[PDB]
């Protein structure tokens, strides 16, 4: 189970595109629970039985298709811009409405993403060997 | 069946879907209410279809009956099935294509629907315009000036048929509304004049 | 043939007429060159209109079988006569308006509905084409040539041609195609689509 | 455009027909323009009949209906194609002996007592099929060696309006469906008012 | 002996039917009693001349004062006085000029099929029995002179056919008590009629 | 479905008789039908058809139809000729078909007719024989082959198959693909046909052991132009016996 569309970009007054997708299998019902970055396991709608129609505040769509497609729509509501909007499990998609980071040699650092501003920090003599995160028109970066 | 709102939004789940479309298939039995059809060569080992139509629907095809299936369903998996309402007419013989002339009032519609059978099932036109004029008027959205609208599909014998643009009857789901498919209600090409779509 | 020239004009001489639309008369005597119809009550006392029919065509329209006209002429003033060719069908009863469904296509790109209702359910190409003809609006006779497809409902598109003229391109002379009074039940009439080419 | 015999022929190429009887079958369904009969008991599995009666005239479903027509094409492997023919059923035996006159151009024959219908509603495709066939067999009209050159059948009722049909007659081509075509009306008349027959043979 | 045997029948009928009917159309009728119809033919007859016609208890109410009736009945008795005696062959005036060419058949006990399609015709939409009876008698006299002493018939009678199947009996060789017209004739005292769409057709049998 | 057949197989008409000749089907569901006609050698020149089913119909190439055809039932149909005079005598045959109004393949056969037309009879049954096996073959061969002979006999028309001990017998046999004149190619022709059934020496050396062979008997005796010479019989049926021997 995919969630094809990843995390992106998605921008003031738009729909979002995010289609869960099992083309190596057979479906039945789907789920789409929702979150913050942190709150957990949150719901949205979903299908039944094989597809049997879909609080009281909740822009969220979703349309079961095929076995195998089904798509949630979000309409640009006010800034709140991602939570893994999910769909067995599939992988994470995020949203959004930023980088330059620094790095050293021999730990590493990912900095440069009223306002709410921050930081996400990680870390860790052979030859010019390799260690290379995240924001969310797109992103991705590293410090090789 | 009750409020505007939740059918809009009770149709556009459903009818945002891809249809069955199994070219000359073989019935493997056929029995009360309903017709089994084979399915196997275009879903593999042990696959088949169900058309759950109305008794005079059935007693209309039996055994090996080279027949083409095309309809929405209305659950998912059982393993070897897939389920459906009617739509399941003779199988297209040769090829043809015939661009439908239409019009729309609330432009032009000619030439942008083509079916594919002289012998073509209510289900598939009734789709295929709905998708069309969701597509590209947005009907069953939130979002949309339209209350209700209906097509009226005309014959060569002065009679325009009616179908419900608007309507989402009892409870809601996709039984509840692909049971008007049950009738398997065909209609002849050369029997076809043309649609007049009014949307309000 | 004849090229273009003198075509796109014998044509707006031919075509810029208006056609006896006589319904209901009677056969008062077929020939197998003619047939002769009641237009008393519509002319006046001792009118007639002469179709003068091919002879496949003169078969059975006789006497007291009532007629519905329209066709176009080809000279005047034998005073108590017209002439035209075919254009003739069996008399309408019930009354109907048949809206006819159509495309146009020109070639630059390209992609008539409602547009040229008929009110009989057998019609002679004779009215259904002059009818179209008169609508092409665009002023017709930068089109080079052109031709009409009607399409029956069982797959067997007709062709006529727009631009054309038998030389001394009388009335008389492109009329005559109107001849053998071919006729086309509704029921068997899907559409039209019009072909210009400039 | 009188072709008398291009016509006597179509005529004796199609009449020359074992007629469809089945009496007392069951109707399944009925959309507009035909009709569809079940004749299982008769010939056999999934069998079945399709009238083509013009429509808004076209007993839906499970309804008793007899029938009696003459086809027009065949295959389909399971049904057999009329124009027509189609009555509600007899529940009673009956025996009905008709009464008629043949008048040539010498005149004035008897003919009472040799046609029998059985049904008290009866078919008018039934009628002139049944008359056809008395005439071709013992005068044979539709033979080449022969003067018949016009007819027709007139049927007379109790409310004095007589029914013609013609006997010598044939549309464009002079296949069985040219001529079957006019039985599409599924006209029928019941007996208690079918007088007699006038048979008008024009040498 | 002497009570009713065949001959003295072939003649005491023949008495009775050699004889020419009343047919007066559209008269009125003067009054009604329980036991006669009594009708004005002073158009006809000249005036104070009536018919009276001597029904039966069921028929003598169908009609009544004023009405516009045609008569077509066979004398039993004659007059002395200005009133024509008969039993009932009273109908409806016909509204409209009408010709009804019968159908028909005679069997005979000596090659049977004979024919009559259009060989009696009647000018009523209401016959009564009475008339066709005798239209159709008067027939087989003039042609089959069954009546005739020097004749090879002894049985036979007449059946009418209604489109309802329904046929109906005359037994053409009867005549009670001592055998007159008025004892012959009373059988049509019932003044019992048909209408013409329920007549179908008529098959006459001769046995010998 | 099944085969079909033609039921009027054969058998004599006079000069100027209508023939009558039909096709019978059995539960196959025959949707059209086709009248060939073979006289000697080319086969199949075709005469007329039945379209599908019987919408309609048509003769072929293009004179006298007098030739009438007619369907009358999914099950029956008949080719009529017309007069009948020696110019005919050929073999008619028809044939069905499935699909349905259609155009793409043909289908089936039946057993052809066989007519003819005599005049002036004088007819003439045939004499039959069998011959026993010789001593040259049953020596450097060791197998008995017995000979048929069918003689003398007109219209040629009759059947062969063998007999061995009393009952239907097929194999080892051959008879000529058919019967030849005695005088040939002039007329008053009369015919001859031969068969060889061959056995073995032994079961040819076993008496009691029955053998007797078969012309069949199938037509007789035309009239008009005076019937009746002397003798002159009907459905001649004839035989010939032997038993064997080894002495």
């Amino acid at each position: 189970v995919s969630q094809h569309p990843s995390r992106v970009i998605a921008k003031s007054g738009t729909s979002v595109k995010i289609e869960c997708r099992s083309l190596d299998f057979q479906a039945t019902t789907m789920f789409w629970y929702r979150q913050f970055p942190k709150q957990s396991l949150m719901l949205m709608a979903t299908s039944a039985e094989g597809s049997k129609a879909t609080g009281v505040e909740k822009k969220f769509l979703i349309n079961h298709a095929s076995l195998t497609l089904s798509t949630l729509t979000v309409t640009s509501a006010h800034p709140e811009d991602s939570s893994f909007y999910i769909c067995y499990f599939g992988p994470g998609t995020r949203l959004t409405v930023p980088p330059e980071v620094a790095v050293f040699e021999p730990v590493c650092l990912a900095t440069g993403f009223n306002d709410s501003r921050y930081a996400l920090s990680s870390r860790l003599q052979n030859p010019r060997n390799h260690f290379r995160v995240q924001f969310y028109v797109t992103q991705i970066v590293s410090a090789e | 069946k009750k409020d505007i709102s939740n059918v809009k939004s009770d149709l556009l789940y459903a009818y945002t879907i891809t249809p069955y479309d199994y070219k000359d298939c073989r019935v493997n039995f056929s029995t009360t209410h309903t017709l089994n059809i084979d399915t196997q060569k275009y879903r593999g080992k042990d696959y088949y279809i169900s058309s759950e139509m109305s008794y005079e629907a059935s007693q209309k095809f039996k055994r090996d009956d080279h027949v083409d299936v095309f309809g929405l369903f209305y659950i998912l998996n059982s393993h070897t099935g897939e389920y459906i309402y009617g739509g399941i007419t003779p199988a297209q013989n040769n090829k043809v294509n015939h661009k439908l002339l239409g019009n729309l009032f609330i432009q032009n519609l000619n030439n942008k629907i083509i079916l594919e059978k002289d012998i073509v099932t209510f289900q598939e036109i009734d789709f295929k315009i709905r998708k069309y004029l969701m597509d590209n008027y947005k009907i069953y959205d939130a979002t949309s000036p339209y209350v209700s609208g209906r097509i009226e599909i005309g014959t060569k014998d002065g009679k325009h048929e009616q179908i419900d643009l608007f309507d989402s009857p009892n409870e809601g789901t996709r039984s509840d509304i692909f049971a008007k498919y049950k009738d398997n209600r065909i209609i002849n090409m050369k029997n076809f004049s043309h649609f007049d779509i009014y949307l309000e």
